[PDB]
């Protein structure tokens, strides 16, 4: 069915080694579920009706004069999305444990606002957001965003949870903060983890049970 | 030439300029035939299928235009109705053997983009106005030349995409789509869909 | 063809010097030389656009070129050679028939009678040539050639009769001037006066007439209404001269005392030309506050009724401030559109020069403004340059309207090009806005040079586009790209033709082009180790020829854009060429630096194509010279050049007492 | 005031002969890298087409990109970050150089534009909408939100989100303008369009941006009696393609043409510059004759609604050879002008004007009155101020490249508290951004260093607990680089770098353990480990290891084996520290820091658990006995040291039992040796005021890999990167790509841990 899919990925050294495994087990099947059957080179962008994928990659504060979030424009090709998922290079990090989840979520919110101004042929669609993270959030409010500046991760994930965006978390290391954020993004009113170590909670989307 | 010979050879070839000047039909680039379907091709209009150049006797220093690809002659012949066998007799095509002749393919693409330009001029002042006649003849001619693999479909389409990229030629795109529909509807079952 | 297109008004001595130079560079026989002059003149006449340019071309061929030949005869058995060249030309029947169709008469007859009058040709030669031409020809309005050939004596006699204001009879002056304002008569007089060197005296005469009719004397309406018309006729013809033949014929070039005339200052500070953009709030456009209120009250009174004493220079200087206050009043809203129509009618009605002064200030002011702020002021031009106000015209109104519409076309054209606005006065601007709107300018340059090579000669339109590209991309870009397009030729014939054309193209600004060529292009080709594969024998011999022709012609020693731009230019050639006669003249510095480079290349190891280049450069320096560019050669080159392989010594040495010692050393020890 | 910090000259590669000079470009990035071109002219003209990258802390090492530019390079332009470099020459050809393998020594351009034949005369990156303003009157305000504040600027061409596109805009010598937009994918969209319909010469041009996402491009044709025209450009993307919409703005003429006394002099406009990109309303022009010149400042200010009026002009100068505008974005209003005149803060109010004699004038922004004068004792053909505007770099009319320091009060003497507050304000500005602070360390005297360090720590406190998170390693790097500058404080820098390294190991080891099941939830196993190690003060290692759920601390025994060298460094540093206890040395700070000793305890406990899982991961100690448990011995001594410092308000001097037991440690084990990171070759310690270093390019006035702790040989065979600030060396490509702990190696791909860039070092070949 029509879907506005937004992936939010932590592009840091953590999630570096574990990303290839996560893609085969969880991310790639999730794209197929939105796009029935695996994509191969015939899928064309430009159908404004239909499922539209997008990436948001974020970083920590060690990329000091560079920007924090790299966003990609929406595509209707699942194949271009797969090439974008290959094209991420995980180079960041340093002496820290946290990352800028608030930035990635705020730009995901701006993506969903631009999607909502885009699709008017349908009032509401399946608005799905995934967060592929390996790290607890920073305590910084969001700085490099307009209309969602000065907001912590809890406020932004409340605004994700209300208005009916289906929020999911795929993490290769089981963590408390990520679980708390997932519990908070509750939509108004099954073991999918193939590996025991992986923590995967999916509010929306169907992934083969393992 | 090599930097040690230099003038010694170059001036020598320049003294063979008058002999080449004797052996040149003057205004040969601008002489055009009347296309008859009769066959029995006069061998004056034969071009080289590799490079669209006139076949020249000798190694003389001929005039600078005779070393250029004669695209004007080939476009004039392709724009005429019933110039099917004459283009094969020009470019040496044989129809027992399929070849993917490239310069024919590029000339057909440039003919399509010229038709698209001339359709985008107005096409609405005169209803017939030679535009839709040109598109019908383009349909027939291009069906034959892509069908026997003298040219190929996907290289033609993507080169056509590179010519129309950014030029902003949109008023008669329906005609171009119609011509492509003639190819696809003619030969979808023979080739794979990736073509 | 260049001197015909750009400076018809140039002196013949510069052209004779340049042509004798070209005849000495490439050794040209005299019959082929004069044949190329006549062929160029006729081809340029045929390719001329209809209008003033055709009159100018008829004058250049009929009057200036015969005078040039006479000067060549004095400087140089010329009659036999010009007769040979005339038979050479009379073989070319299609050229002469195309010319005769444009001339509407046999133009070769007028040429042969004119060259008979000047004394280039003997009379028997003239008569058998006209017999041959009539035999080859066998297989109500006067044409322009008769009009021009008879109009040049009228130029001299009109000078001598209007020295004295027709014995101070202004009614007579007005009638004769109205006859001049009639169709094409002014243009005929100006073309004849330009081709024959008498445009300066003509401009002095109309300027002095203007100064006489500026103030006026105690008068009733009928005498003053003549004096204001004399101001209009003199002003409008002076503006037409300055817009057609350049502004430098209007200048006085030495005014002892402060009494510069009104029109010279107005043209200096207030009239748009091609390369002149004007400051609308220059102090020239703000004369007073006292007179301008009297003038706006004057324009709001009614029909002036007070033309009996106006001091027209003061009025014309004050219109700019007047229409500035009118514009501020209309921008606030305190003035209605209908009163604006009344003020524009009071300006443009009785005297037409007021409209020209106002439109000049309006063009400056609209050029300074932004996009959205312009909309009102353009309407002012639409009313000032509109069709005629009627029923109170003094006399000769339609002809002044026609001349004024031409002047306002050439004033407004640039501003009305910036925003797409059609004012539609009714070609009169045949070579204007020639470049394509979006295409990068190297494509323009390479296409025009490709067509000039494939023809074999340079058109008039091609000369104008080459001028605009030299002004636009600058000298270095121009000369470098044309030399690149030379160096990718591979044939001997095309390289020699390209060089013979590029010399004439570089004659737009020869001096600056030689500084760029021998200073930047050639040292960059000789010093770069990757570049000198481009210096192979086919293009390389041609390039060495072009460099030495450029060096000689710049040493022995021209358009108005080029004059303005070299006056703009600041550079320190002492700092550019540090160098390890004057030697503060930059060309001597470039030549000394180039010869140091040539000696360094000849002396070094690793002989390649660049060594062949500097060999060829020195050989055509020897051959092209009469005797001096080679005065700057270092004396070590005398030794080294025969180390790398007689006359190349004995010419290059310049023969000082120490110079004999180096000469006798090299020649004996070959 | 002005002091020449250093003069770097080419050796024997000057004396350009027989080919005339060319104008130079110069560009100082946010990271301190100068990109510049010079007229070398020896055996090739490509020696005038090489782009030299000079890291400003190690100038001898000059990289030389052989750009493939067939004509002379007009413009160089760094990114808004410091990571890409745009270079454009005559005849089109804009190239966009990016780093290769994140080395500052290898550049390669894959992306570029081309408008063939037309010379590029202005070039700029597009604006990304980030702009901040510095309130100097709030320098003491104790919160960084009050000192530096973002000013709500809009980026030209936002694309589907808040995210700006990156791209450039160039202006040719014809009327053409071109915009190239880089996609997030490798695609690039180009579009060219004429500026106005009247196509004309553009001999000088400049580009500023506005709020609202409009570019404002100023054109002049050099004649100085013709108007300096202005165009508003608006970029858009229509469905696949860039689209440029231009509109004429009010032009200006220039004074000294309406002077009417002698108006004919100064006939050439030679420099046109907006006062800063994103400050589009003020314009600096420079008319010049052959000998004299005039600079002028103009402003658009409205009343004809918009109209250019003059602000100020100089009287008469020498011929201005180069012009450098500042980059520090001061707040520029009236109160801040007052307080920056009272407290003599002058970093953002200066332009530098070189002249055709030796002199250089630092002149005011608003009313161009000369603030300082530096006589060279030959002219500056290119100048550039720094991002904190304390130093200006400049290329001369020879091979010489010089760096001058401008004092922040321009030579007027200040009391020490004001100089402290100025330099502290700038270091805080470099801390909030990510810019480099090297130019500040040009101005720090030794005698103030310690006081400055104190102020940094007091400003590291009293921020709002997320700033303290994000400014940790930046303030450790700034503390180390400051403490390098004084002989009293030179001993502590090693400690700071090991402190960085300790945290860099500690978190990563606590990052590797993925808890297989969540027992006692809401605490991650890093925090469970820290809680358990801080409440259990048992001196034995077994009694701590028992209570720590050791089925959770499991790895795959492959990465667990590959962690051997980092665990070796942990054990060796602990042993070195405890043996160093009886004695100012490389370990003196750690003996009294309770937190670092706690971290070392936690790592020893997880090392013990991982050794029980696989015994090959353990560090090795050459023991002078065979019935010994060396790990338990070191843990006993570490707990007995740490219980000294884990007390509340303690400062307990260590008792004599620990002293004699740690005297016995060289008897029981062999204390190996250690490499300490800041191998100092930085110039700032070497420099002195009033003495300039005269350097040659390429002359440069127990080998370990410090990040993966591998011993290279005597003369190492594999090639290496060196950090540009601390000096740590790593080998360039990983030794075993299969067994590589990518959680540790992928942290330092783009930078070092101290923050500086990597820089490829050449092999010896002895
Ligand atoms: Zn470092």
């Amino acid at each position: 069915v029509v879907a506005d899919v937004v992936f939010v990925i932590e592009g840091t050294a953590n999630l570096g080694p574990y990303f290839e495994g996560l893609r085969k087990h969880y991310l790639l099947p999730a794209i197929e579920y939105f796009n029935g059957g695996p994509p191969a080179e015939t899928d064309f962008g430009g159908d404004y009706g239909g499922t539209q994928y997008s990436l948001v990659v974020f970083n920590t504060v060690d990329c000091a004069p560079e920007s924090y979030v790299q966003c990609h424009a929406p595509t209707s090709s699942a194949y271009e999305f797969v090439t974008w998922l290959d094209g991420i290079k995980f180079m960041g990090g340093g002496g820290e444990s946290c990352s800028l989840i608030a930035e990635g979520l705020s730009t995901a919110l701006q993506l969903f606002d631009d999607f909502k101004k885009m699709r008017e042929q349908i009032g509401q669609t399946h608005r799905v957001c995934l967060l592929i993270c390996n790290s607890p959030p920073y305590l910084l409010p969001a700085v490099e965003s307009t209309t969602y500046s000065g907001c912590t991760t809890e406020n932004l994930v409340q605004q994700i949870g209300e208005r009916g965006i289906h929020f999911s978390i795929v993490s290769p290391r089981k963590l408390p903060a990520l679980r708390l954020l997932f519990e908070k993004a509750a939509p108004p009113a099954t073991d999918v983890s193939q590996d025991p170590r992986h923590m995967v909670l999916v509010r929306g989307l169907v992934l083969p049970v393992g | 030439p090599h930097w040690l010979l230099g003038n010694l050879v170059s001036d020598f070839v320049d003294t063979f300029r008058p002999t080449a000047r004797i052996n040149s039909i003057c205004g040969r680039c601008s002489l055009l035939p009347v296309v008859n379907n009769s066959g029995a091709i006069c061998n004056s209009w034969k071009l080289d299928p590799a490079t669209l150049r006139f076949p020249l006797k000798g190694l003389l220093p001929y005039d600078k235009d005779l070393f250029e690809p004669q695209t004007a002659l080939l476009r004039y012949v392709l724009e005429q109705p019933y110039s099917r066998d004459m283009v094969c007799n020009m470019l040496g095509l044989n129809k027992q053997h399929k070849q993917r002749c490239p310069v024919l393919e590029d000339q057909l693409v440039d003919l399509v983009v010229y038709a698209m330009e001339r359709s985008e001029t107005e096409e609405k002042f005169d209803d017939g106005g030679t535009s839709q006649l040109l598109w019908q003849h383009l349909s027939s001619q291009l069906i034959f030349f892509v069908l026997f693999q003298f040219a190929s479909f996907p290289h033609m389409v993507l080169s056509l995409h590179q010519k129309l990229a950014g030029r902003g030629l949109i008023k008669g795109r329906d005609h171009l789509m119609w011509v492509l529909l003639q190819f696809i509807s003619g030969s979808i079952q023979k080739n794979a869909l990736a073509d | 063809l260049l001197e015909g297109t750009m400076n018809l008004t140039g002196e013949t001595q510069s052209l004779v010097e340049q042509l004798t130079m070209v005849k000495r560079m490439q050794h040209i026989p005299t019959p082929l030389f004069v044949l190329e002059i006549w062929k160029a003149c006729f081809v340029g006449l045929i390719e001329s656009p209809e209008g003033t340019e055709e009159l100018k071309w008829t004058a250049f061929t009929f009057l200036k070129i015969p005078q040039v030949l006479v000067k060549l005869k004095k400087y140089s058995d010329f009659t036999e050679d010009v007769n040979c060249a005339f038979e050479f030309l009379l073989k070319l029947t299609p050229l002469l028939d195309k010319a005769d169709q444009r001339c509407n008469c046999d133009c070769t007859n007028f040429l042969l009678q004119e060259c008979g009058k000047q004394g280039l040709l003997s009379e028997a030669s003239v008569n058998n040539l006209m017999a041959k031409r009539k035999a080859d020809r066998e297989h109500n309005i006067q044409p322009n050639i008769q009009l021009i050939l008879r109009a040049e004596p009228t130029v001299t006699n009109i000078l001598k009769t209007m020295d004295a204001d027709h014995s101070k009879s202004p009614e007579g002056l007005l009638g004769v001037l109205g006859h001049m304002l009639s169709g094409k008569s002014l243009d005929l007089l100006l073309a004849a006066a330009a081709a024959t060197g008498k445009l300066k005296s003509f401009a002095r005469k109309f300027i002095n007439l203007n100064e006489f009719t500026t103030y006026g004397s105690e008068e009733s309406t009928k005498p003053a209404s003549v004096r204001a018309l004399l101001f209009d006729i003199s002003f409008l013809m002076l503006c037409h001269v300055a817009q057609t033949y350049g502004s430098e014929v209007i200048l006085s070039e030495s005014r002892t005392g402060a009494e510069v005339p009104f029109f010279e200052t107005w043209m200096q500070t207030c009239m748009p030309e091609e390369g002149k953009i004007l400051n609308p709030d220059h102090p020239c456009f703000r004369p007073d506050s006292t007179k301008v209120e009297s003038l706006v009250a004057l324009l709001n009174n009614s029909s002036e009724m007070k033309l009996v004493q106006m001091k027209w220079h003061e009025a014309c200087l004050s219109i700019s401030a007047a229409i500035l206050e009118i514009l501020n009043a209309w921008e606030n809203g305190v003035l209605a559109f209908e009163s604006i129509q009344k003020i524009t009618d009071n300006i443009k009605g009785k005297v037409c020069s007021l409209a020209v002064c106002a439109v000049a200030w309006l063009v400056a002011h609209v050029r300074m403004l932004g996009l959205d702020e312009r909309e009102k002021s353009l309407q002012m031009i639409r009313q000032l340059a509109g069709p005629l106000f009627s029923e109170n015209t003094l006399q000769f109104y339609n002809e002044r309207v026609v001349i004024m519409n031409s002047i306002l076309e050439r004033m407004c054209a640039d501003v009305l090009q910036q925003t797409a606005t059609q004012i539609k006065f009714p070609d009169t601007m045949p070579y204007w806005n020639l470049l394509p709107p979006k295409r990068p300018i190297k494509e323009v340059l390479t296409d025009i040079f490709a067509k000039v090579l494939e023809k074999g000669w340079v058109d008039s339109r091609s000369i104008h586009i080459f001028d605009t590209l030299l002004h636009m991309g600058g000298v270095y870009w121009f000369c470098n790209n044309l030399i690149k397009e030379l160096l990718k030729e591979t044939r001997k014939e095309h390289t020699l033709r390209a060089v013979e054309l590029l010399y004439s193209i570089f004659c737009l600004d020869m001096q600056q082009v030689t500084l760029v060529l021998l200073g930047h292009i050639l040292p960059g080709l000789l010093t770069d180790s990757s570049k000198w594969h481009s210096l192979m024998d086919p293009p390389g011999t041609a390039l060495a020829k072009l460099a030495v022709w450029c060096a000689l012609s710049s040493y022995s020693s021209a358009s108005t854009r080029q004059k303005k731009r070299h006056r703009e230019d600041i550079e320190d050639y002492i700092s550019l060429f540090p160098l390890d006669v004057n030697m503060r003249d930059p060309l001597n510095r470039v030549l000394a630096n180039l010869f140091l480079l040539i000696s360094s290349i000849l002396g070094s190891r690793t002989a390649g194509p660049h060594t062949q280049f500097v060999q060829w450069f020195m050989e055509e320096c020897v051959d092209c010279l009469e005797q001096s560019v080679l005065q700057f050669m270092p004396f070590t080159t005398v030794s080294e050049l025969v180390k790398v392989s007689k006359v190349v010594l004995a010419i290059t040495d310049l023969s000082l007492p120490l110079g004999r010692q180096v000469a006798a050393k090299a020649i004996a020890a070959l | 005031m002005m002091d020449l910090a250093y003069v770097c000259e080419w050796e024997k590669w000057s004396k350009s002969t027989h080919c005339p000079s060319v104008p130079l470009a110069c560009a100082w990035s946010c990271r301190n890298l100068i990109a510049f071109t010079m007229d070398l002219r020896s055996d090739d003209q490509d020696l005038t087409r090489m782009i030299h990258i000079l890291d400003t802390e190690h100038p001898w090492d000059l990289h030389s990109i052989p750009s493939e530019h067939h004509e002379a390079i007009t413009c160089l332009e760094w990114d808004q970050s410091g990571s890409r470099l745009l270079s454009a020459d005559a005849d089109g050809q804009i190239k966009c150089w990016s780093m290769a393998d994140h080395l500052a020594n290898s550049w390669e351009s894959s992306v570029g534009s081309l408008v063939e034949g037309d010379p590029i005369v202005a070039l700029s990156w597009l604006h990304n909408g980030v702009k901040l303003a510095l309130h100097v009157e709030k320098s003491g305000a104790s919160s960084f939100g009050e000192k530096f504040s973002r000013v709500k600027f809009s980026p030209s061409l936002t694309l589907f989100g808040g995210k700006p596109m990156e791209g450039w805009i160039a202006v040719t010598v014809s009327g053409l303008v071109t915009v190239s937009l880089l996609k997030p994918s490798g695609q690039v969209l180009t579009s060219t369009e004429s500026l106005c319909r009247l196509r004309g010469r553009v001999a000088l041009a400049d580009i500023a941006f506005t709020g609202g996402g409009n570019i404002v491009v100023a054109t002049a044709d050099g004649s100085s009696a013709s108007p300096v025209q202005f165009y508003k450009v608006c970029v858009s993307v229509v469905s696949e393609k860039c689209r440029i919409d231009t509109e004429i703005l009010p032009s200006l003429f220039m004074r000294c043409t309406t002077d009417l006394n002698r108006k004919d002099k100064f006939p050439a406009i030679t420099h046109l510059k907006f006062l800063a990109r994103d400050m589009s309303e003020q314009v600096l022009l420079c008319a010049s004759s052959q000998t004299s010149s005039i600079v002028e400042c103009w402003s658009l200010r409205k009343e004809t609604i918009l109209k250019w009026r003059i602000l100020s002009a100089t009287n008469d100068l020498d011929r201005v050879s180069a012009v450098a505008l500042p980059k520090l974005p001061i707040s520029l209003t009236n109160t801040d002008l007052k307080v920056a005149s009272d407290t003599q803060f002058y970093p953002g109010l200066g332009l530098a004007l070189a002249f055709h004699d030796g002199s250089v004038h630092i002149v005011h922004r608003l009313s161009l009155q000369t603030m300082a004068v530096f006589y060279s004792s030959v002219h500056l053909k290119a100048m550039q101020l720094s991002w904190t505007s304390l130093a200006l770099v400049g290329i001369d009319s020879h091979g010489k490249l010089s760096v001058l320091r401008l004092s922040p009060s321009m030579g007027h003497p200040l009391e020490v508290g004001l100089a402290l507050r100025h330099l502290l304000f700038l270091l805080e500005y470099c801390m909030v951004t990510g810019y480099d602070w090297w130019d500040i360390l040009l101005h720090v005297q030794p005698s103030m260093v310690q006081s400055l360090v104190e102020k940094l720590h007091e400003e590291y406190t009293r921020q709002t607990a997320a700033l303290q998170q994000v400014l940790s390693t930046r303030i450790l790097a700034m503390k180390a680089s400051l403490c390098k500058l004084s002989p009293c404080t030179v001993t502590r820098v090693c400690d700071y770098h090991t402190k960085l390294f300790l945290i860099a190991i500690s978190s990563t080891l606590k990052s590797l353990l993925r808890p297989h099941f969540l027992n006692t939830p809401d605490k991650s196993p890093g925090d469970r480990l820290t809680e358990i190690c801080t409440k259990i003060t048992d001196v034995d290692i077994d009694k701590v290891m028992i209570n720590l759920k050791t089925e959770e601390f499991v790895l795959d025994m492959n990465t667990l084996q590959a962690l051997q060298q980092l665990l070796q460094w942990v054990g060796d540093f602990v042993l070195y520290l405890l043996a160093s206890l009886p004695n100012l040395r490389p370990g003196h700070s750690f003996l009294r820091d309770g937190t670092s000793l706690g971290m070392l305890r936690e790592l020893m406990v997880v090392i013990r658990i991982w050794g029980l899982l696989k015994p090959s991961c353990l560090p090795v100690y050459t023991a002078t006995s065979d019935t010994q448990d060396s790990m338990s011995l070191l843990f006993r001594l570490l707990t007995k040291l740490w219980i000294c410092c884990r007390d509340e308000g303690p400062a307990s001097e260590p008792d004599e039992a620990l002293v004699d037991e740690c005297c016995l440690l060289p008897s029981q084990l062999l204390i190996p040796s250690l490499d300490w990171l800041p191998a100092s070759d930085g110039l700032v310690s070497r420099l002195q005021p009033k003495q300039p270093l005269r350097l040659q390019f390429g002359r440069a006035p127990p080998k370990i890999d410090h990040l993966r702790r591998l011993h290279l040989g005597a003369c190492p065979t594999e090639e290496c990167k060196a950090c540009t600030r601390c000096g740590c060396v790593t080998m360039l490509k990983s030794p075993n790509r299969t067994t590589a702990v990518k959680q540790w190696e992928q942290r330092w791909i783009k930078n070092c841990l101290c923050g500086g860039l990597w820089w490829r070092v050449p092999l010896s070949y002895p």
